[PDB]
């Protein structure tokens, strides 16, 4: 079972029970932007709904197809936003179609809302009533005049990658420049062209050998410099 | 009066296939006209890839364990 | 019947029945999908 | 015209093919497609092929590029040796794939449009567009994550160390900082220099990282003039914040002056340029001088017989072109034709 | 049997309902053109009242074309003879008449 | 001929129905947006009653424009010059006079 | 412009319709939930009878928001201002007045 | 409030389509068994009629509950106090008085 | 783009617009028949339409699934007619159901039509305005009393 | 319209639309279904 | 709603489906269609 | 192909009455479905043979 | 998961009879894997095992 407290339990047991209000945040600090907060709704006060003593902006948003099952295809559900005023818009050519980002989905049962969403107050206002899923966002699949809909992933999402990764290669590195196993941490040589640069900006390595020497880092090239002449 | 052009937002949960309302053209069934149901072909024609729709990606032998 | 609404509801009939023929192809003959 | 050992044209070609020994890669095909003996000439034939297209190909193929050894060197070549019986549409791939290409049926012959940087042929603003019940008279569309591709492994043939299978690994090191790191294996086609396999792992790279999205726009009755690989302008003015076309709804050519629907506004520094359409469908582009209320705008010149409810433009300094490539034009059976295209 | 020579009472209804080829583009404009090549058809709904003799004779013409075929007709809207074809005729009857209610339309043909 | 000059009766319907784009997931937050640049072009529900005569003259007016190829007409209702299409018109012809049931949707082009 | 001030005669259809989360269990048991947030909007079937010249003013006003856009309106049921949007209003002409039907739409903006 | 305490118009629907379960293949044998344990609970088509003053009052009630909280009532039919919850309570507003059109599904909940 | 004259494409943005035609014509003359012309209309005359000096015959035909589409599967697209007099029921059994003949269709504006088309001729009459495309017959998907329907594909 | 009929109708035409579309999709191009 | 007319949109709508269940199996899990 | 004799029939009386329980609908004729692969497909099952492998 | 692959990593080590008269841990290593397979691949072998 899901680790939720028991006032959730007893609510979701309960006849009558409070409207169930689906709560988004959009992480992009991860891919360089960053966090926005959304609610489909407002609170009865006219004002952007109050969880946790953070305000979750009133905007057109709608999940679908969330679910979990092991067996299969691993599950890609999808959110529609609203593209009015071109807000969506503005962050496709900002942050690359938002791809890479998180999107994180909170339940909470109206009733545990902070009293400052509603005139009468909360008496039952708790912080810690949620449930909360964290996803991905793998593809803007439309972008509109109208609307936008994204397609979510679960972060493990086995799908483009191979195991085991490291390939064996002559003539060319398969390490990261300036990485914990290339392990280099000298001055500035030259650029991805071999060409002699004092500039750091300007300091990338061509993965080739003469990249590596230029850096006296041969010891740990990440190529093998034999093998071209044995696969003939 | 109107093509409908469903897109990805209308296929994936009827959110906004009510968004254009369908009232006129489903009032109507269609028409012998013009045609609805266009399905634009945006993400489907990009699921392999950008470069997958201007080459054709060639393929390679199967891998053979006798080598 | 209202047409947003039932266009969802064919869209995932279709699902269902693409998953349903799929598995039967698989079987002897078929088509192996 | 053609000299193959130096790969150089004289004029205008003409036509009539020469029995010369070429390595470029474009005749290859050619001789693939239209051989009788073993090829596929008792099938299609000569005159469904179009030779101009390849002919232009294969003089994009017959470009000098850097070597990267230090010299210069063709950009793509042959020398493969297909032994195994494969089907055509295999070759053709590989073929197609090797320099980049993609066959389609013009509509009189099978053409072949490639990857190269073109200019607009049109530009498609919301007021010439096909406008459905929902307000998006055009859909974009985004490439998903992991068909970025960042890291590639191109399997080329030496002919130094011996001829066999060397793995040449091409990646985008900023790239993968940003979109994980997704990799893939491929082969080129007819590569035996290292330059050719880099760079076609490059080009493919590169195209992953900067073409992203795509739209699809479906267009009146002036669809029929589009072939596949079109490059087009898409003047969206709900894409930017501003509105940047429309149609002509009065012409003043003595005191040269224009009204327009909707209301431009002028940059700060810089001369807008507005873009009309003559009277003999040449869309001519035009200097504006000043705007009044927004709506009556002076022009440098008014083109000749420019007509009521014309389509008109706004070029502006600081605005980008936003070109799309079409790959796909579908009828309608409706007048209409719709029409999918991707960044350029 | 070529005429149509029974004549109809109350008003008919003879509806046109050309087609056309529309197009609607965005803020306001649209495109249109005439898709046929020759003109509309229209439709007449015709009533006829007929003594209770004669309405054999009016089912056997109309049921001698059957559906398909054309018969020559004037209608009183327009006094142009037109080529008709019916295939309802529906008929309704009574103690000492017949009611027929049926659909002409005209056929190029 | 680019001007219907024919009087129509009392009773006639306008309906507006603008064309706005409209977001609203359930009963939560929404928002609307002008859509279009020329938003309602209304429609008009236009009845006719003229004698058997001119009823001859009124089709041929309807029938050479087509559907398509859109005519200045101007309301008794705002009294304002505008462009109209017609695709229905559909006519009952009395024993005296014939009526006319038209619709009349304005465009732009 | 803010405030609608023209007056509704006949009585007019007030609906709430409020949106609610139902589930139905087995034997007769069920679970419900409010759904929403902030109450029902409700929806006012509202029907005006004007002069003829000032038919246009009303027009004009309810082509302004187009759809779109609200204003404040208040009702003759409960008496208070309430902020409102109109989608269709047709409207029908006679010899002297004009009569217009329209439903005006409860909106929290 | 949990009691429904205004009075009903002489006109009153009582509609019940109990629940069962149903197993015939085309026209041959037939079983029927009873369902659930709680086989009917019913529908009241319950119409109101109220001064306006008191409309105000009517429609709090049955908006507070919103669709959800079920409350108490003495329907005319029966005499005996069940649980029920309204859903639509459309209203039409007269010069003088008011009439409400509900209904009421009766709960166990 | 595809290479078209000049009026064809004054015509194509104009607002109001002429009908569009379009001329059939199926060459079985490579495969030992003959070659048919159709057109789904007559004309104002009453008459097979006229284009470029060739008549074309009316029979109810209807073409559908025409695109350029480069990715993918090669577009396959259909074609209807009437079967009714049993007319291309003798070709299927006299040309091997007409498989591996040509089908070529013409695009032409209906104001551009040959004068004798209409009553009162055509000033704006060019013979040069015409969209030809080229498929082959792959098989007579359906034949039946009433109707026969053709896949066609790109040579 | 009935919702039983239909649904069923609804089902099978999506059944003979995937046989087509998988039969489609093993041509040269496709994805081999 | 007319069958005639309605019977190609569901066809349509089928085939749809079918392409965008074949493309879901071509997935890691799914059936490989 | 195209709802082009969908509507030759009209589908009218049988569209009005979805259909029966007597009877059923959408039949789909298996001709040209089962002549796809070669009418000596439908005779024969085409006995197969193993993948060329390049160890030979 | 750490929690769940230590609840599973538990039940692995348990002792069961090996079929020759000793005990034996339930579940073990000792693969080599050497060709390059997709993750799904060798996550559902894992999976599987
Ligand atoms: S070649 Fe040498 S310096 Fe360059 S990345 Fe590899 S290990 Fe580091």
């Amino acid at each position: 079972m899901q680790d939720i407290r028991q006032e959730t339990l007893n609510e979701c047991t309960r006849a009558e029970q409070s409207a169930s209000v689906v709560l988004w945040e959009i992480d992009l600090t991860e891919v360089g932007g960053e966090r926005y907060f959304f609610c489909n709704e407002q609170n009865e006060k006219g004002e952007p709904v109050t969880w946790q003593g953070r305000q979750y902006q009133p905007y057109p948003i709608q999940g679908s197809g969330f679910e979990l099952n092991g067996k299969g295809t691993s599950t890609r559900p999808t959110l529609t936003v609203s593209n009015l005023y071109g807000m969506v818009t503005g962050m496709a050519e900002d942050m690359q179609s938002l791809v890479g980002g998180t999107v994180v989905r909170r339940k909470v049962y109206a009733r545990f809302l902070d009293a400052v969403n509603f005139v009468n107050g909360n008496s039952y206002a708790d912080p810690e009533q949620e449930v909360i899923s964290r996803w991905r966002i793998e593809q803007c699949s439309e972008l509109s005049a109208v609307s936008a809909s994204f397609v979510l992933s679960t972060p493990t999402e086995t799908d483009g990658a191979v195991f085991p990764g490291r390939i064996m290669l002559a003539n060319t590195c398969t390490w990261t420049y300036r990485g914990d196993e290339c392990g280099y941490s000298g001055p500035a040589v030259a650029d991805e062209y071999d060409q002699p640069t004092s500039d750091i900006t300007k300091d990338k390595c061509s993965k080739c050998l003469s990249g590596c020497k230029f850096r006296n880092n041969v010891g740990n090239f990440g190529g093998f410099l034999s093998i071209n002449k044995l696969s003939q | 009066v109107f093509q409908i052009v469903l897109g990805a937002a209308a296929i994936a949960g009827s959110f906004f296939t009510a968004g254009a309302t369908l009232a006129a053209w489903g009032a109507a069934i269609g028409a012998g006209g013009m045609t609805g149901i266009l399905f634009s072909l945006g993400a489907s024609m990009v699921l392999g890839g950008v470069a997958q729709m201007l080459a054709p990606k060639a393929r390679t032998p199967r891998i053979q364990t006798t080598d | 019947q209202i047409g947003p609404a039932a266009l969802k509801a064919v869209y995932d009939m279709a699902r269902k029945g693409a998953r349903d023929e799929i598995q039967t192809q698989m079987r002897d003959g078929g088509l192996f999908s | 015209n053609y000299n193959p050992q130096t790969r150089q044209y004289s004029g205008i070609w003409d036509g009539t093919f020469k029995p010369a020994y070429s390595n470029n890669m474009a005749w290859c095909l050619w001789d693939m497609l239209t051989h009788p003996r073993y090829g596929m000439g008792k099938r299609l034939g000569a005159a469904d092929v179009d030779k101009w297209a390849l002919y232009v190909i294969g003089q994009y193929c017959d470009q000098s590029v850097p070597d990267g050894f230090g010299g210069t060197e063709p950009r793509i070549t042959c020398n493969a040796y297909l032994t195994t019986q494969r089907k055509a549409w295999d070759v053709l791939s590989d073929f197609c794939s090797a320099m980049r290409c993609m066959p389609v049926w013009n509509g009189q012959t099978l053409t072949f449009v490639q990857d190269r940087p073109s200019d607009k042929t049109w530009t498609y603003n919301r007021s010439n567009v096909v406008m459905p019940d929902d307000g998006a008279p055009f859909r974009y569309s985004f490439s998903a994550l992991k068909d970025r591709h960042n890291a590639v492994e191109v399997n080329w043939i030496d002919p130094n160390n011996g001829w066999e299978t060397a793995t040449e690994l091409v990646e985008d090191t900023q790239a993968i900082a940003r979109y994980g790191r997704n990799v893939t294996k491929m082969d080129a086609f007819g590569c035996t220099s290292r330059g050719q396999a880099h760079r076609a792992g490059l080009w493919l790279i590169k195209t992953e990282l900067l073409e992203t999205q795509t739209v699809d726009f479906s267009v009146g009755a002036e669809g029929l003039r589009h072939v596949p690989g079109d490059v087009i302008e898409i003047c969206d003015d709900d894409y930017a914040g501003i509105s940047t076309g429309g149609r002509v709804l009065a012409v003043n050519s003595q005191t040269r002056t224009l009204t327009l629907d909707r209301e431009i506004t002028l940059p700060s520094s810089g001369t807008a340029l507005i873009s009309l359409v003559d009277g003999s469908g040449n869309p001519v582009s035009v200097e504006v001088q000043s705007v009044t209320d927004g709506v009556k705008v002076k022009v440098s010149r008014v083109p000749d017989g420019v007509a009521e409810y014309s389509v008109w433009e706004l070029k502006l300094p600081t605005l980008r072109q936003r070109l799309f490539r079409c790959v796909s034009i579908r009828e309608n059976d409706d007048g209409t034709y719709a029409i999918t295209a991707v960044q350029h | 049997m070529k005429t149509f020579r029974w004549k109809v009472k109350p008003g008919m209804d003879v509806a046109s309902v050309p087609s056309v080829r529309k197009v609607r583009f965005g803020d306001g404009y649209s495109q249109r053109a005439p898709a046929g090549l020759n003109a509309n058809l229209k439709t007449y709904s015709v009533t006829l009242s007929v003594p209770r003799e004669e309405a054999t004779v009016l089912e056997s013409f109309l049921e001698e074309h059957g559906g398909w075929k054309s018969f020559l007709w004037t209608p009183p809207y327009e006094w142009r003879q037109i080529k008709v074809t019916c295939a309802k005729w529906s008929s309704r009857v009574s103690m000492l008449r017949v009611e027929f209610s049926a659909e002409f339309e005209q056929v190029v043909n």
